[PDB]
RNA sequence: GAAAAGUACCCCGGGAGGGGAGUGAAAGAGUACCUGAAACCGUGUGCCUACAAUCCGUCAGAGCCUCCUUUUCCUCUCCG
RNA sequence: GGGAUGAGCUGUGGGUAGGGGUGAAAGGCCAAUCAAACUCCGUGAUAGCUGGUUCUCCCCGAAAUGCAUUUAGGUGCAGC
RNA sequence: GGGUGGGGGAGUGAGAAUGCAGGCAUGAGUAGCGACAAGGCAAGUGAGAACCUUGCCCGCCGAAAGACCAAGGGUUCCUGG
RNA sequence: ACACGGGUUCAAUAGGUCAGACCUGGAAGCUCAGUAAUGGGUGUAGGGAACUGGUGCUAACCGGCCGAAAACUU
């Protein structure tokens, strides 16, 4: 099985554009000193000081 | 504990067994193990049960655990300090905390530790 | 059975060595062609 | 109107479209929140970009004399860099070509109260 | 580049790389270097597009948007 | 799965070289190709067959028919 | 380094030869990432570590995944960086 | 994959504990018979995977994001 023809520039860009990463963040993250922001998932570790930058 | 759906860890279930035993050994000998989250999840009820047997305390409990952990020094520690210490608690002796991922495999890492 | 070539430099010298080229009139004419082209010989 | 500062990195060993995938997350976003995002990007290829944005902060604040807290990523580029190539053997003597694509990343930052 | 005058110094950065200064007539002359084409990738932006099938155009052709002349007029008019 | 003290397997060193060699013969093997191996030279070979031949304008404007062919998928004379 | 004009002379005009050399695209961030021995943990180095290091467990060949010669390779050994 | 369903500390959805259902079929130690192999008692035991029902013991995070502000006739 092979591509019989080139995919038009339009459709190739549509498929290429349907390739993205997710966005997750949290504000109001209180740790020792500066309130560095993390994601919710690792918030508990941040409260325990188990992160590094 | 309960069987696990899907693939066994690493290779077959025999390898999974060896993994859980050695991680359990490290846990009792340190108190804080940083590993992958799936393995920590699987590790909970196993160590939880072992601690339950330590809390009870008996010869046949030593036989039962020794069927799993060939090393004895950790059993001495378990049946001397840990079990009795956690005697004043009815289950739920572990805790799992989410950890920042590993650059190289994006592993959802996690640390499992004893409540105290 | 599954092989292609098993090198042995002694044999290579006795078979393809320029000494053997010198042995014959034909071999000498080969060498003289290589000199003009400018190549390192065997 | 918007006295922007510019920073860029050349000859980066990162594939263009992968960089595009990262930088699409930060268009129009603030510097400090964008860098936080890149710190927690699971893509594990945002590092260099974060370094570049950091250079935007250093230039904007020190050379230009602006306040980092107000900086906004006006625009970001994922330009196609010098592609090299290295050959790979396959079955039946087929000599295929594996490419080593690079990029040039340009970042423009500006104060937008 | 005629000439090495090879961007001292300072600032990001592990470094590479970059920026501000500076040399140079020129850096739109930075070893990857005269001019730097096209395919190609990409950013921004004016217009169209999620009830519609035609080598992907042409001719009719609405209404928006850029620019622009005359003009009622804004008479603030010795300004536009 | 077969042979596995025999017409055995294997390493080392040696010989047979192209219309020739070798061959418990199959027309296979001789540097992944063998009903005559490879490189070079004559060589810019040849081919009644295929394929390609680069910018424009203006006027005019065919045939697929006959005769002959070691010829009918070509060519010659004639016709247009 | 070229224009205007009269002349001379051409490797002279590319749209295709499953053409050649170079560069870049679609397919596509897909497939593949190389025996059905298996890794795990702690501390440490480090800007950065599942893959290097030091310890401790686990697992595998063991008439070979061990230890030695030839042929061959011809600095691939060690130290430091 | 994603999606879907329930729950998210006024909570029993998940994991654990305890007690049951159910499967296995009588654990180790002790004691007794025997020279031994082995058999009885302690013991319908001991161990246990999903299922059932209680038990707030750990983890659901003292929190983020996106999401209307309406032209007229009749």
């Amino acid at each position: 099985a092979v591509p019989k023809r080139r995919k038009s520039r339009s459709n190739t860009r549509s498929r290429r554009s349907q390739w993205k990463a997710a966005k997750t963040e949290l504000v109001g993250v209180t740790v020792a000193g500066h309130a560095h922001k993390v994601p919710r998932r690792l918030l508990k570790a941040a409260r325990l000081g188990l992160i590094d930058f | 504990p309960k069987p696990t759906k899907g693939p066994r860890l690493g290779g077959s279930s025999s390898h999974q067994k060896a993994i859980l035993a050695n991680l359990a050994t490290s846990l009792f000998e340190h108190g804080r193990i940083t590993t992958t989250e799936p393995k920590a999840r699987a590790l909970r009820p196993y160590a939880e049960k072992l601690i339950t047997h330590a809390k009870k305390g008996a010869l046949h409990n030593r036989r039962e655990v020794l069927k799993k952990l060939r090393d004895k020094d950790v059993v001495h520690t378990l049946f001397a300090e840990i079990g009795p210490f956690f005697a004043d608690r009815d289950g739920g002796y572990t805790r799992i905390i989410k950890i920042e991922a590993r650059k190289g495999d994006n592993a959802p890492m996690a640390v499992i530790e004893l409540v105290r | 059975g599954k092989r292609t070539f098993q090198p042995n430099n002694r044999r290579r010298a006795r078979v393809h060595g320029f000494r053997l080229r010198m042995r014959t009139r034909a071999g000498r004419s080969i060498v003289s062609s290589r000199r003009r082209k400018g190549r390192r010989t065997l | 109107e918007y006295p922007s500062a510019v920073a860029k990195a050349r000859f980066v060993r990162v594939s263009p479209r992968k960089a595009r995938r990262v930088i699409d997350l930060v268009r129009g976003r603030s510097v400090s929140d964008a860098l936080d995002i890149l710190r927690w990007a699971p893509q594990a290829a945002s590092g260099p970009v974060a370094k570049v944005i950091a250079s935007a902060a250093a230039n904007a604040q020190n050379n230009g004399g602006l306040d980092p807290a107000t900086l906004v990523v006006a625009t970001v580029y994922a330009d196609q860099g010098p592609t090299a190539k290295r050959i790979r053997p396959r079955a039946q003597g087929r000599a295929f070509r594996i490419r080593r694509r690079t990029s040039h990343i340009t970042v423009v930052v500006e104060s937008r109260p």
